[PDB]
């Protein structure tokens, strides 16, 4: 996906922190190599367990967006990989368009 | 929608032959033209209301909030 | 029973501190039921 390939080539940008580590101190390489969206669901509050399903004309009944969760794992990476920390990372709703793979029509 | 009752022009009662052209469409092989003259739509004003009519209540229908889907 | 279920579509009926949501599935839309009542017009 163009998706993937944007943060695949992104790269990946470092930062030091100060503890005496010939540059400064131990090395943090935060990336990203892997965005997925999801089709749109309700929580229908707290109850969770199977979730439901949102649809156009609830969006357009609810006066509300029609958006699907948003997800990106990050490569917290250590020192060049002497510890790597993965983590998938929600970032809220992403609009997602009518009649797309990412819709439920 | 629904077919207008009466024609626009003159004032024909048309609203009683929606029904009865698509069944001379359907079950008989007529054309228009002869399932409107056997209708007894002879002006071109009355034959358009009835040969030109869409009928989008049939789709208006299929969306019922007062029944389960 | 004042109220229908916008994806269901069954009649219900809602009170003081009560939840805005179907009693037989979790839609929170409500639309409101028409209900016998006059309503002059002129054929016009
Ligand atoms: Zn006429
Ligand atoms: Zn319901």
């Amino acid at each position: 996906g163009l998706l993937n390939l944007g943060v695949k080539d992104i790269g990946e940008k470092v930062i030091f922190d100060g503890k005496p580590s010939g540059y400064l101190g131990n090395k943090l390489s935060v990336s990203v190599e892997q965005v997925s969206i999801a089709k749109p669901m309700s929580n229908d509050g707290v109850s969770s367990a199977v979730e439901r399903k949102v649809y156009p004309s609830e969006s357009r009944q609810r006066l509300t967006s029609y958006r699907g969760k948003l997800l990106l794992k990050l490569k917290w990476s250590v020192n060049n990989g002497e510890e790597n920390l993965f983590e998938v990372r929600d970032c809220g709703g992403l609009p997602v368009m009518l009649q797309s793979n990412r819709c439920h029509l | 929608m629904i077919v207008p009752v009466r024609c626009f022009s003159c004032g024909k009662v048309v609203g009683d032959k929606w029904e009865s052209y698509l069944n001379l469409l359907q079950e008989d092989e007529l054309d228009e033209g002869t399932a409107l003259s056997r209708l007894g739509l002879k002006r071109y004003c009355c034959r358009r209301m009835i040969l030109t009519h869409v009928d989008l209540i049939e789709k208006f229908l299929r969306y019922n909030p007062l029944e389960k889907r | 029973l004042k109220y229908i279920c916008a994806e269901c579509s069954s009649k219900l009926s809602l009170s003081r501190t009560d939840a805005v949501r179907c009693k037989d599935c979790g839609h929170r839309i409500l639309l409101k039921a028409r209900t016998k009542r006059l309503v002059q017009f002129e054929a016009r």
